[PDB]
């Protein structure tokens, strides 16, 4: 298998883990 | 009788197992006629050698008199019948000298870690389970790990002492048994300690296991890591399973990868797996993902992302021509 | 139906039971001395 | 002539095992002496092979001399350097894990552990989770100068990046290391200091753990400082006003059946805070329980 | 009379030979789940939730909150300090009780 | 002096290809036109 | 023992170097020699000990303990070193056609 | 070296005794012996 260089997605594991503090936040309300 | 038995032992035959026979006749007699400790003697005196005995039973040169202390038969009705006659010394004492002259088996082993444990004893149950398990390493004790785990595990032994145990047992285990020990490692240390050690041992059956079993073992750890901790934890791992699983195996991990990627927003990267995924195989080949493909195309992407999943299957279809 | 969760004894091993009855009869060899 | 020729362990491994089956004891003795002497007097005391002395406790084993097996395993483990001693530390755990006592298979597997876990610190100095199995090894030990000095290994092991994760976990390594000082050791002084130097070495500025600050407070009323709790919760909430924190500080204060401190708190929630309705709902039934309906 | 001082676990009465595990292993004797009893209905278990998941996932329209964390962060520290804290908790209960018998002594 | 002892991976490493001659065939073989062009250099130059 | 070996004769298939093979083809060789005829070299052990003692080379001895030792004075009997007459060995017929056979058996593999 | 008398003094008699240990392997008669055993036996 030829190496394919995947890009870098729009969201980050720290934006993802602020949306899932929030998204939690909402919940708990 | 008891002179026509003992000129019956003394007429060398041929077979040493018509002679054990013949010595397990006289010991019923003896025990019939109430002289169970006469019988016992009586087998002892025949199965008497000494400390280093090691003539070979196969061996068509001496005399089957000789020949009878290595006799599988003859120690385990001796042993069966100090067993319910004597105490747990002399019983102890018959199981080193079985031991001595290395004619015990698994089952042995396991016969005398059943004594142990009837009389009380869970750490002589252990000794024997390691004298099974470093008697015969490879093959002939894995059930034997299997059952010294069981008994550790209902002996609720101390963190330290069960990790390395289950370190030994998994040294050079085969992966067949291997895979369920590391999923029994994995087990003890979510139950018994933080999760980051079964996490670990996840990872290391990963790139341990055989492959068939490879992709469920990665798809055991992802479903481990998503119950423990987040959905995230296993976005690289799966991506480890990019570089390790089959081809099939990775086409149904990069699809497993790119539902997760849409479940949670990632509309690029989950587009990425599938052109990976439609890189990875053929069209003609593999129509259920490019199906797939197409789907998610339909539930996420535009009539360009459509042209360009059209380009893709083209070069997939001209790169298998 | 649930099961009945009987207290199951701490199985003593003959290290533990052997120490302990070393343990009492040391006592006891103490006492007499 | 061959041992003279060729004095490698391994030519000396061939006569004790040719000396095993065709000769006596003995004969395998002063075959496994006469090589640990040579090896001794040509390479040096240092380089001596452990291979030798793992064939020659086994040789002891399967003879069933227990103590002379114990014998060479411990001088093996002694004359010889670290580095070159694992398989004969692992040939000894085993053996005592096979034939030994209780406690020496408890020394054993806590060598074992403890050569592990600095192997561990010495690759990743960061991994709190390897850090916090070592100092729960060092306590089932039962030494507290090592559990000591494994907490001041840990501690010094501060996180370079400011990220959440890291600063928890050196919050919980931290957290970890005052319990076990308060439940072992039992130092309230040197728990009290673990706590301010944890709480000095966190960056407040960038992010605050009100874990931290309640372990203190719960430190302090187990040691029954109820005005330097007092003072530490005051302080923790002028530095970071945390909902947490508040609801903390208003259960201890209720626990001290203190009506008008556990008021004044609702009050500064409820100016920090006014989008929460839970902080109203509890001053609302802390008032219906003082029988103050208006 | 010969058949009742022998233990019957390894020597076959019928057969007049040792027992062998072919045909009678000892691991169905066990009162227990091996390892081959083991790891096995784990991973039903797992493939059963994960199944389960994708159903909810597929009739659901929008993303859980608690289905990307439904554990708190350094849950398995919070555990391992709850586990640790079980006499701790005890004392502080105690001195607690203490100081406030004190104070009602103090007041009376 | 003993011989000294030779691993596979040295009688690997000291394996001469045989020479694809792009200018002689002494014995008129004919020579597959794979085998003519892997010498030839030019095919690694980088066009930039 | 054996799956080791047959794994060190996977790994040996590669040709290394020549002592190697040399010393793989006189295992194989003392293989196919079969067991040896030990009650032959008992009948020459025998026999060599009579006429050395007739020559006065070796001594028998029977000494305090009743049983017949046989010293040797020089080293002639042990290895045939210090015995000049060790070009007058003479295989017979049997051990000549056996080695004759077995280089024709090499010549037709 | 006192790695050699340093073991040798750290071992223990052995319990069990082999004072009566025929070697393993009972070689055939005769025993036909170098010129330094004469005086041996």
């Amino acid at each position: 298998r030829k190496p394919l260089i995947l890009p870098a997605p729009q969201v980050s594991d720290s934006e993802l883990d602020e949306i899932v503090k929030m998204g939690m936040i909402g919940e708990r309300a | 009788a008891r002179i026509i038995m003992e000129k019956a032992v003394k007429v060398p035959f041929k077979s040493v197992n018509e002679l054990a026979d013949m010595w397990i006749e006289w010991a019923e007699m003896e025990l019939r006629n109430k002289n169970f400790d006469e019988a016992v003697r009586i087998m002892a005196k025949a199965t008497q050698a000494p400390k280093r005995s090691t003539v070979d039973y196969f061996d068509e040169s001496l005399s089957p008199q000789q020949r009878v202390h290595k006799s599988w038969k003859l120690w385990s009705f001796y042993v069966d019948l100090v067993e319910s006659t004597s105490s747990l010394e002399e019983t102890r004492k018959i199981y080193e000298r079985i031991f001595e002259l290395r004619i015990a088996t698994p089952q042995t082993v396991v016969n005398y870690a059943n004594l142990l444990e009837e009389h009380h004893y869970y750490e002589e149950s252990f000794k024997i389970y390691e004298r099974g398990l470093d008697l015969f390493s490879y093959p002939v004790a894995f059930e034997l790990w299997n059952l010294y785990l069981t008994k550790a595990v209902d002996r609720k032994i101390s963190i330290e002492r069960l990790r390395d145990l289950f370190e030994q047992a998994i040294t050079d285990c085969p992966p067949k048994f291997a895979k369920v020990l590391y999923l029994m490692y994995g087990n003890l240390e979510e139950e018994r300690g933080l999760a980051r050690h079964a996490m670990r041992i996840y990872e290391r059956a990963t790139r341990a296991v055989a492959d068939e079993d490879r992709a469920d073992m990665f798809n055991f750890y992802i479903t481990k890591s998503a119950s423990n901790f987040g959905l995230a934890s296993t976005r690289p791992i799966y991506e480890r399973a990019i570089a390790t699983l089959p081809d099939n195996e990775a086409r149904d991990m990069c699809l497993k990868f790119a539902d997760m990627e849409k479940r949670l927003g990632e509309i690029d990267r989950a587009r990425a797996i599938y052109g990976h995924a439609s890189q990875f195989c053929d069209p003609r080949t593999n129509p259920e993902f490019w199906a797939k493909w197409e789907q998610f195309e339909v539930q996420h992407g535009n009539e360009d992302t459509f042209k360009e999943m059209l380009r893709v299957k083209r070069s997939v279809q001209a790169k298998y021509n | 139906k649930q099961e009945p969760k009987t207290q199951e004894e701490l199985e003593e091993d003959a290290a533990d039971r052997d120490r302990r009855e070393r343990e009492l009869r040391e006592a006891r060899e103490l006492a007499e001395r | 002539a061959y041992t003279q020729v060729h004095p490698e362990p391994r030519t000396w491994l061939k006569w004790a095992k040719f000396e095993e089956e065709f000769g006596t004891a003995d004969m395998v003795r002063d075959v496994f002496q006469s090589a640990i002497q040579y090896i001794a007097e040509t390479l040096g005391d240092d380089a001596v092979d452990e291979r030798l002395f793992i064939a020659f406790a086994r040789f002891e084993t399967r003879q069933k001399e227990y103590e002379r097996a114990r014998a060479i395993y411990k001088f093996g483990l002694d004359n010889l350097p670290r580095s070159r001693s694992m398989q004969l530390h692992a040939q000894y755990t085993t053996f005592e894990k096979q034939f030994g006592d209780k406690e020496g298979v408890e020394d054993v597997v806590l060598t074992k552990r403890r050569r592990l876990y600095e192997e561990q610190v010495k690759e990743n100095p960061k991994n709190y989770d390897v850090w916090f199995d070592f100092a729960r090894l060092e306590e089932m030990g039962g030494d507290p100068d090592r559990v000591r000095e494994v907490y001041e290994r840990a501690i010094a092991q501060v996180p370079p990046t400011q990220e959440k994760r890291h600063w928890r976990r050196y919050i919980f390594l931290f957290l970890f290391y005052a319990i076990w000082e308060e439940k072992d050791a039992k130092n309230i002084e040197r728990a009290r200091a673990i706590y301010d130097t944890c709480l000095n070495l966190i960056p407040h500025k960038k992010f605050t753990f009100a874990k931290v600050w309640i372990a203190k407070a719960h430190f302090e009323i187990r040691q029954g400082n109820l005005t330097a709790a007092r003072k530490t919760l005051g302080r923790a909430i002028g530095m970071c006003p945390k909902d947490k924190l508040f609801r903390e500080y208003i259960a201890i204060e209720q626990k001290l059946y203190e009506f008008d401190r556990c008021r004044t708190l609702y009050e500064k929630h409820a100016l920090f805070n006014p989008a929460n309705c839970q902080t109203w709902i509890r001053w609302a039934e802390l008032e219906r329980g003082l029988d103050d309906l208006d | 009379p010969v058949l009742q001082h022998l233990s019957l676990r390894n020597y076959d009465p019928v057969t007049r030979g040792p027992k062998l595990g072919f045909e009678a292993p000892p691991t169905e004797n066990l009162n227990t789940l091996t390892l081959e009893e083991k790891a096995a209905a784990l991973e039903a278990e797992a493939r059963r939730k994960a199944q389960e998941e994708q159903e909810a996932a597929a009739q659901a329209r929008g993303l859980d909150i608690t289905t990307l964390q439904p554990k708190k962060p350094n849950w398995d520290l919070k555990r391992e300090f709850k586990q640790r804290m079980a006499v701790l908790d005890v004392r502080t209960e105690n001195a607690i009780a203490r100081m406030v018998r004190e104070r009602l002594a103090e007041k009376k | 002096s003993p011989p000294r002892k030779l691993t596979a991976e040295d009688q690997e490493a000291w394996r001469i290809p045989p020479p694809v001659s792009m200018w002689k065939n002494p014995k008129g073989f004919t020579i597959p036109l794979d085998k003519r062009l892997a010498a030839d250099g030019r095919q690694l130059q980088e066009v930039q | 023992k054996r799956m080791k070996k047959k794994e060190a004769h996977r790994d040996d298939t590669a040709f290394r170097d020549y002592a190697r093979e040399a010393e793989k083809t006189y295992k194989r060789q003392i293989r196919n020699m079969g067991a040896p005829d030990l009650e032959k070299y008992m009948r020459e052990k025998l026999s060599a000990i009579e006429k050395a003692a007739a020559a006065g080379t070796l001594d028998i001895i029977e000494t305090e303990d009743g049983e017949m030792i046989a010293v040797d004075k020089d080293g002639t009997f042990f290895s045939t070193a210090n015995a000049t007459d060790f070009a007058q060995h003479k295989p017979d017929k049997a051990a000549v056609d056996r080695l004759v056979a077995d280089l024709r058996k090499a010549e037709e593999a | 070296a006192s790695i050699a008398a340093g073991l040798a003094a750290a071992l223990p008699k052995p319990k069990y005794s082999s004072e009566h240990e025929e070697p393993r392997a009972t070689q055939r008669g005769p025993r036909i012996v170098s010129a330094d055993q004469i005086d041996e036996t």
